[PDB]
RNA sequence: CCUGUCAAACUCCAAACUUACAGACGCUGUUUGACGCGGGGAUUCCGGUGCGCGGGGU
RNA sequence: AGUGCAAGAGCAAAAGAUGACUUGACAGUGUUCUUCCCAACGAGGAACGCUGACGCGAAAGCGUGGUCUAGCGAACCAAUU
RNA sequence: UUAGGCGGCCACAGCGGUGGGGUUGCCUCCCGUACCCAUCCCGAACACGGAAGAUAAGCCCACCAGCGUUCCAGGGAGUACUGGAGUGCGCGAGCCUCUGGGAAAUCCGGUUCGCCGCCACC
């Protein structure tokens, strides 16, 4: 039962947006895999009137890539409660935020057949501090 | 009127009911007529081309031909006999 | 002007403001009188005016009739007292006045009514048994400053 | 089975109208037709409703006029018992009046003119500008009302 | 759902199953679709035809009734895929229909695809739809040899079941001959 | 929540009614030839009133 | 929301966005409706065909310009192929 | 249909909820990247290969009506409006009678938690 309720690492977005780039290769380094830019909509009054245009950068790590960054990355942060998205995703900082999801989140993010997975195997912000905190750190 | 043109007054017949709207089901617009059939003449709002002019929604020619894919039907304008390219998206059996 | 020119409903429902420009404004003062913090239920008598008519009735009227028939019941009853009336229609219709001989006629816009079927309440007050007297003169007094011939009728009320 | 007959001449009545009362067989003021009923019939006896007074017959009154005002389909002749057994698949007018109010045939089917080109009402009619309920004579009516119209007219 | 003005999508649109867009252009050639749908351990193949209520299927072909004739190995391959699509193409070459066109729903136009494997396969049957050799798989990878390559690699056995240690492409070749001969019991 | 009103250029609703086609009845046409087609000749393109529905305007 | 611009209307695995490819905004001849309801009238317009040549796609298919309704003009003279 | 594929109608089918179902069967979640294929970065998706595990998801099954929707009964209402007629009433705006039609809001109680077609399949 638990088995298939356990949750894990969906994706762990790293990104640094900046504004008008060179950053590209810091992020190269720590995480192990190629970066993206990132772009923008609507003009702005603080030099951005060139619509699409590089702005940032960002990557998505999975599986490995993700844990081993991990492994690293968590200590360097101070958790918290309030740190906590009500889907159990949690952003913190340079930008890293995690990911988490149960057993059969493909379902909702394939091709054919698609449905939204229901609120009860939504993961929750509780379920989400616990699975963490049960890996080598602190809750609060 | 104030202007004289195709969709002049056709604010009503030209569009879908709330619930009527979207791209429409597929079935009708490829629906086989035989020469002789008679059909109603009903533009569907969701389906841009095949259209017939406005001026005949309501009508219920009969077959009698067809150019290309579309549809040729007659009907009769007042006392004026016409012939009317239509596409099966904008048609509908009698009866 | 007379009431003459826009008593009568013989025009189309001219309201939409997304069309139409400078309106003068509403001289309605307000449509809830009395105490507007107590019920009309917490009131065992609630007489309303009621229109024989289907007109149009102008804000000056309105105005004047709903003033002359409120300052009766300030007057009688004390500027704080027990009761609490009530002017239910709000002037929607706009109205024209072509003031150039017939060339180029549509008028400009002069003013706005309200626009009542008979048999409707124009007015309705509540208050209690010993002063339903003075809420019948107040409506009396009222009644004269509009154009239809009207009816004071006593909806809650068995105590007569 | 209903006795239609015009009260109200064609001048300022519409073409729609008088167009019906014509397939109704009915040209003149004060001609009577002799009407079944059936959903069809009964829209255009509705339509003519105000310049008709309609109303089902008795057998006895059906007879009396048949007997006076009925003519063959081209022809001066007089339409009596011995007519109608020559000419007719009836006996005597009494059987012709009653296959009629059954509706088991028509005044054409049987050689007979559509059309029952009565007589002024003697004494009389209750007027042409309101209906019966109001106490006049357009309308619908009573087998006893109408056959007091139809006696009068005989 | 939220009241009267709200717009509710078709039910197969709503289940995500259809493309309601594509359907339609493919029901414009007026001929039979060649409905190629796959599954994770299993791959059909069916042949629609227009219908008063509903589609209608003259013809098909589930990869799990391929092991009726012989089949011993998996059943969610190439060589299963394209086998499924001989199989269908010939029942449909028996109630009469001589053409279709490919309909691979939802699935992508990948080069080297089952669904164009299944298609491969339907038109090998004797059938006439519209396709594009070079959008196909190499007859080899139709065969499986990328598999048994693949099972060269081995130290620990690719099939868990027994079939054979270095499985069998050839086995494909023995069942496609078996289809082409006029015989079978289809 | 409670309470007071509206829309020629609003509509979750919605007539009467008008209208396409077909059947039925009615009426009509096959010596009064209808329906339709071809040709000759026009007059006419200052209209008005009543009723119903209007729009403008006291 | 967006879809160049009035207003009304159309569109969500799109008609909107991004991307890459492409230049069908191609040559030619028509059918029908519209222009002009009924009901005759030109230019203009649209839908719908066919022949040829192209672009795209796996293919069905889509492209006779920009989602639909405005953006247009006789002979004569002039230039041009 | 002891879980499948393609559909028609396109909410009576929505939204929300409850309970039940899978040793070689099915759909899945699922395991995994040598290949065809894939990501402007990620075998995530897409594509390909495969079964150690699971029925928690999805999906299939049974059921709940609170919201939305379809329909039905009574109430509202033959009321509002209206086609036809009137030497009927009203200073008038306007109303009334006869004749043929006939709402809507809203209330109440029921309905609806899809139906049907083709194919395949203990
Ligand atoms: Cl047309
Ligand atoms: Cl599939
Ligand atoms: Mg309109
Ligand atoms: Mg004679
Ligand atoms: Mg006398
Ligand atoms: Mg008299
Ligand atoms: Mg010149
Ligand atoms: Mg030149
Ligand atoms: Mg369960
Ligand atoms: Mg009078
Ligand atoms: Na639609
Ligand atoms: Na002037
Ligand atoms: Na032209
Ligand atoms: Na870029
Ligand atoms: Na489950
Ligand atoms: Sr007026
Ligand atoms: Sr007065
Ligand atoms: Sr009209
Ligand atoms: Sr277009
Ligand atoms: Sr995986
Ligand atoms: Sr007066
Ligand atoms: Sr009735």
């Amino acid at each position: 039962f638990h088995e298939m309720r356990e949750p894990r690492i969906e994706k762990v977005v790293v990104h640094m947006g900046i504004g008008h780039a060179n950053a590209e290769d810091i992020l190269g380094e720590i995480t192990g895999q190629m970066p993206v830019r990132t772009k923008a909509k609507r003009t702005v009054g603080e030099f951005d009137i060139r619509e699409g245009d590089p702005i940032g950068a960002k990557v998505t790590l999975r599986d490995e890539m993700a844990e081993e960054f991990l492994q690293t990355a968590l200590p360097l942060a101070e958790l918290a409660t309030s740190q906590f998205d009500d889907t159990g995703n949690f952003s913190f900082g340079l930008d890293v935020t995690v990911n988490l999801v149960r057993p059969g989140y493909r379902v909702a993010k394939r091709d054919k057949a698609s449905r939204s997975i229901p609120t009860k195997h939504r993961l929750n912000p509780a379920d989400a501090v616990a699975f963490i905190e049960s890996t080598y750190d602190v809750e609060v | 009127p104030s202007s004289n043109g195709p969709l002049e007054g056709t604010r009503g017949k030209l569009k879908n009911k709330p619930r009527d709207r979207g791209t429409s089901p597929p079935q009708r617009a490829v629906e086989e007529f035989d020469d002789g059939e008679k059909v109603h003449l009903k533009i569907d709002p969701s389906v841009p081309n095949g259209r017939f002019h406005p001026r005949f929604d309501g009508q219920t020619g009969t077959v009698e031909g067809k150019q290309g894919d579309a549809y040729k039907v007659d009907i009769v304008d007042g006392g004026k006999e016409k012939t009317i390219i239509v596409t099966a998206a904008h048609l509908r059996r009698q009866e | 002007k007379p009431a003459s020119m826009y008593r009568d409903i013989d025009k189309p429902a001219y309201t939409r403001r997304e069309y139409i420009t400078g309106i003068p404004g509403s001289k309605i003062a307000q449509h809830k009188m009395g105490r507007k913090q107590k019920d009309a239920d917490d009131y065992p008598v609630q007489i309303s005016l009621i229109v024989e008519e289907t007109v149009q009735l102008r804000h000056g009227s309105l105005e004047a009739s709903r003033l002359s028939a409120n300052r009766h019941l300030i007057k009688e009853l004390g500027e704080e007292g027990d009761y609490k009336m009530t002017l239910r229609k709000f002037p929607h219709q706009v109205l024209r006045e072509n003031k150039d001989g017939m060339r180029a006629a549509f008028g400009k816009i002069v003013g706005t009514a309200a626009r009542v079927q008979a048999g409707e309440q124009l007015f309705t007050a509540y208050c209690n048994v010993e002063d339903a007297e003075h809420v019948k003169e107040a409506f009396r007094r009222a009644y004269n400053k509009i154009t239809p011939s009207c009816r004071i009728k006593v909806e809650r009320g068995e105590e007569l | 089975m209903h006795a239609l007959v015009q009260l109200r001449g064609e001048v300022n009545m519409h073409t729609d109208i008088q167009d019906t009362l014509e397939m109704l067989n009915i040209h003149h003021v004060n001609h009577c037709t002799l009407v079944p009923e059936t959903d069809a019939y009964r829209g255009m006896v509705a339509k003519v409703n105000d310049f008709v007074a309609f109303g089902e017959p008795s057998q006895e009154t059906l007879e009396t006029v048949l007997a006076t005002r009925a003519e063959p389909l081209e022809g001066d002749a007089d339409v009596d018992d011995e007519w109608v057994a020559e000419h007719t698949d009836y006996d005597d007018i009494s059987g012709l009046a009653f296959a009629l109010l059954s509706e088991e045939t028509t005044l054409r089917e049987q050689g007979l003119s559509p059309t029952l080109r009565l007589h002024p009402p003697r004494g009389g009619h209750d007027g042409v500008k309101h209906p019966v309920k109001e106490g006049g004579q357009l309308g619908k009516h009573d087998t006893e009302g109408i056959d007091d119209l139809l006696e009068a007219m005989r | 759902a939220t009241g009267p003005r709200y717009k509710v999508p078709m039910r197969r649109r709503r289940e995500a199953r259809t493309d309601y867009h594509q359907r339609l252009r493919l029901l414009k050639s007026g001929k039979p679709r060649l409905v190629a749908r796959k599954s994770n351990k299993h791959v059909r193949a069916q042949l629609v035809t227009l219908g008063p209520n509903g589609d209608d299927t003259l013809a098909s072909a589930h990869s799990s009734d391929l092991a009726e004739y012989g089949w011993e190995a998996p059943t969610g391959n190439m060589p299963s895929a394209y086998l499924t699509g001989l199989l269908a193409g010939l029942r449909a070459q028996e109630a009469g229909v001589e053409e279709a066109v490919l309909d691979i729903g939802l699935n992508s136009p990948t080069p080297g695809s089952k669904v164009f494997a299944i298609q491969e396969g339907a038109i090998d049957a004797g059938l006439d739809i519209p396709h594009n050799d070079d959008v196909l798989a190499d007859w080899q990878r139709t065969r499986g040899a990328h598999i048994a390559e693949y099972d060269e690699q081995l130290e620990e056995p690719l099939y868990s079941g027994d079939f054979d240690a270095a499985d069998l492409p050839e086995h494909f070749d023995e069942l496609r001959e078996t289809l082409l001969d006029g015989d079978i019991e289809l």
